């Protein structure tokens, strides 16, 4: 059984530093396709 | 053959598909024997 | 300040219309969320039904609809409405406000909390018996 | 060996369509087909050049796209480890023609890292009309 | 993307001579990521041959074919009754991928 | 309905027979006969206005605690009974206020 309360497994990050993260990234992979390209970060396609 | 409903009715938080309550017989160490157990499987453990 | 009055027929007769009005005095009826007590003889406590901001009647499921909850702003009066009732139900009303408090045990952003309706200022109650004689 | 698909399914404009393209006939079978080998569903219209419809990878059944066919067409396996399928959501008088599923190692085997669509399956037809 | 096109669209040949599949490129093919199908009607189109020069498992020593940069060529040793059907080319790398158009090859 | 028997001085605890499962906020009531219900604690340790400091409820740290409520210094008007309103998160909405219990104080 559950003694206590039913409630959900959740994984916090910090927003700043992974913010942070993703801009670094996003500057890294521009040396690739120039400098107008709009860089989108989307959710998966699906699948299992 | 599990007989299982749904544990800890009426619940407003969003965990309201999972953990569902379900009794079964086992077999026990005298084969002549069974015993009735229950127990809590998720929603991707179980299919109607 | 909030204050109640109650007002009460006294006298009915079974299986018809029932109406048991409480007053406001003091304050406008934007926030508090006003609820039904039945006390009986014989038992403890029950509770009727409440109203919210939302004009939403939600009544006790133990009840099989026999109440109507309805309130005013223009008369500032509410209207508490039975119908088809039993000569077993001779009790005392009480009408009380209610202010909700939410209590979260985990996180705010998936529902992990639920809502409770304090009862802090009460009302003095008429009795209100029913009876075939 | 061979890939199996069947269907000879006619549709209405406005409607979706099913069609699952499985390895080794028997349902009960562990042919371990879709499991390390890509697969490709590629469309053919009659009077025209075949184009390519969507790829499917063997670790998870993660699909690829094309940005033609994008937000109207979904493509998954079952529980079991066979039979993929196929979801054209969003029916048009235009796609009117037959239909495959090739087996593609896509450069993830040991020998040779090859590029190479073995065998192909069948070739169901859809038509349309009113 | 690269477009595939093939130029000899309709050829005619006669059983027992060596004929020319040729195909051009649209800009820098790897020369390593190209496929040959062997299509007909209400059939099983199957695989002839790898990438630029290399056989399958049910192809026997008269099939054949090289070319590098943007032109790619089959060359057939000998034509047969059960080769007379059409042929697709494609090519792979970035998504989508495309094939090269069509080509048939008839008897005359 | 329980009766307890407390006398003059010293404190007593009450529980209320709803046995707590999960996260607790009661609202314990006193009820006069005749006269009208009042709130002596909310939200477990809050204290509305014009109550006596003499109710202390119990936290809800370390879960598995008993709710009950501590009367210091029983004066001889304490005959009126007390209702242990129940709000939890398995149960979900309570209607009902439980079972009434009588503190009648001898002496
Ligand atoms: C990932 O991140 C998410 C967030 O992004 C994390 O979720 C967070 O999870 C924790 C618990 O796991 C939640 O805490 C809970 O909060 C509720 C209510 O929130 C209170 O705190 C707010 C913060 O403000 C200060 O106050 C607290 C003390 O209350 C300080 O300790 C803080 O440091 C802050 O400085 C406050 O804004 C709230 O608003 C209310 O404030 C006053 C007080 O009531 C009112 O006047 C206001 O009007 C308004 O209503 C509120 O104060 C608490 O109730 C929870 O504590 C109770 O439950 C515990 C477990 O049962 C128990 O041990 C506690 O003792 C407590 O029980 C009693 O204690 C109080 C003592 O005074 C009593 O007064 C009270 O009645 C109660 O009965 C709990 O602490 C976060 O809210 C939640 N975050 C969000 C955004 O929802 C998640 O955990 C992360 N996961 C991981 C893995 O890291
Ligand atoms: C990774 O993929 C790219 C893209 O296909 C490959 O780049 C391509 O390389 C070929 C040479 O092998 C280039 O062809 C050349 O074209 C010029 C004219 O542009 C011509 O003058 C040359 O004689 C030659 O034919 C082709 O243009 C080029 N494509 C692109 C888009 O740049 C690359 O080879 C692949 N492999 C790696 C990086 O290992
Ligand atoms: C084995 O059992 C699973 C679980 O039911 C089956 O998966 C479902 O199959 C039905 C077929 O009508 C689909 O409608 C469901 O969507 C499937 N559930 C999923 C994918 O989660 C599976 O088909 C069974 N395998 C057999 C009978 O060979
Ligand atoms: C996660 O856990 C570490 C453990 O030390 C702690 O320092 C940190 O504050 C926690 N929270 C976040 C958002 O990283
Ligand atoms: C992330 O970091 C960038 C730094 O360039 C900043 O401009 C932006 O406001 C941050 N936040 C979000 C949500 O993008
Ligand atoms: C993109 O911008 C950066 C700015 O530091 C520059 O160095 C780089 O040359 C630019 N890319 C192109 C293709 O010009
Ligand atoms: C266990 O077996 C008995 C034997 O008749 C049956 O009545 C019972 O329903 C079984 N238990 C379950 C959970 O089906």
């Amino acid at each position: 059984d559950i003694i206590g309360d039913i409630r959900m497994a959740h994984c916090n990050v910090s927003k700043a530093t992974w913010n942070e993260t993703l801009g670094k990234v996003v500057k890294q992979l521009r040396k690739h396709f120039g400098n107008n390209t709009i860089i989108r970060f989307a959710q998966s396609s699906g699948g299992d | 053959t599990l007989q299982c409903t749904n544990y800890a009715p009426n619940l407003l938080s969003n965990m309201r598909g999972e953990l569902k309550q379900c009794s079964f017989n086992m077999t026990t160490e005298l084969r002549d024997k069974k015993q009735k157990v229950y127990s809590l499987f998720y929603r991707l453990d179980v299919v109607q | 300040q909030v204050q109640l009055q109650e007002s009460g027929p006294g006298l009915v007769k079974p299986s018809e219309t029932l109406s048991v009005t409480c007053s406001v005095s003091g304050d406008s009826m934007n926030n508090y969320y006003w609820t039904w007590i039945r006390q009986s003889p014989g038992k403890g406590l029950e509770w009727i039904g409440y109203i919210s901001d939302r004009e939403s009647a939600t009544y006790n499921p133990s009840l099989n609809s026999r109440v109507v909850i309805s309130r005013d702003t223009s008369k500032n009066q509410l209207s508490l409405k039975l119908n088809s009732v039993t000569p077993a139900d001779t009790a005392v009303y009480y009408c009380a406000t209610a202010r909700r408090g939410q209590r979260i045990y985990g996180v705010v952003s998936f529902g992990e909390f639920f809502y409770y309706y304090s009862m802090d200022v009460w009302g003095k109650g008429t009795t209100v018996t029913v009876s075939s004689a | 060996g061979r890939l199996f698909q069947s269907g000879t399914e006619v549709k209405r404009p406005g409607a979706s369509v099913k069609i699952s393209c499985r390895a080794d006939d028997d349902p009960y079978t562990d042919d371990d087909t879709f499991t390390k080998y890509y697969t490709h569903w590629i469309r053919q219209a009659p009077g025209q050049p075949p184009e390519w419809l969507g790829v499917i990878s063997p670790h998870f059944a993660r699909p690829i796209y094309s940005y033609k066919f994008r937000d109207r067409l979904t493509l998954t396996r079952d529980s079991s480890l066979t039979a993929v399928y196929f979801e054209l959501r969003g029916l048009q008088p235009d796609d009117t023609g037959i239909y495959f599923c090739a087996r593609d190692p896509f450069g993830d085997m040991y020998p040779h890292y090859n590029y190479h669509m073995d065998v192909w399956g069948g070739g169901t037809t859809v038509i349309v009309s009113s | 993307e690269i477009v595939l096109t093939q130029s000899p669209a309709i050829l005619s040949v006669s059983p027992g001579d060596r004929v020319i599949l040729s195909c051009k490129a649209s800009e820098g093919l790897s020369s390593s990521d190209l496929a040959w199908y062997r299509f007909k009607g209400g059939q099983i189109p199957t695989l002839v041959i790898f990438g630029a020069s290399n056989r399958a498992r049910g192809t026997p020593d008269r099939f054949s074919g090289s070319g590098s940069g943007t032109d790619f060529t089959l060359t057939i040793n000998r034509v047969e009754p059960e080769d007379f059907a059409t042929y697709y080319c494609q090519r792979y790398g970035g998504t989508p991928i495309t094939f090269g158009g069509g080509t048939k090859v008839d008897i005359k | 309905v329980r009766p307890l028997s407390v006398a003059l001085g010293e404190t007593a605890r009450i529980s209320c027979g709803r046995q707590a499962l999960g996260s607790r906020a009661v609202q314990w009531y006193q009820h006069r006969p005749g006269q009208a219900p009042i709130l002596l604690i909310y939200n477990n340790q809050d204290r509305p206005s014009g109550i006596p400091e003499r109710f202390s409820g119990t936290p809800d740290i370390n879960f598995g605690t008993r709710a009950t409520l501590t009367i210091s210094g029983v004066e001889a008007g304490d005959e009126a009974d007390y209702y242990c309103h129940m709000w939890d998160s398995r149960s979900g909405f309570s209607w009902s206020f439980g079972g009434a219990t009588r503190l009648t104080v001898l002496g």
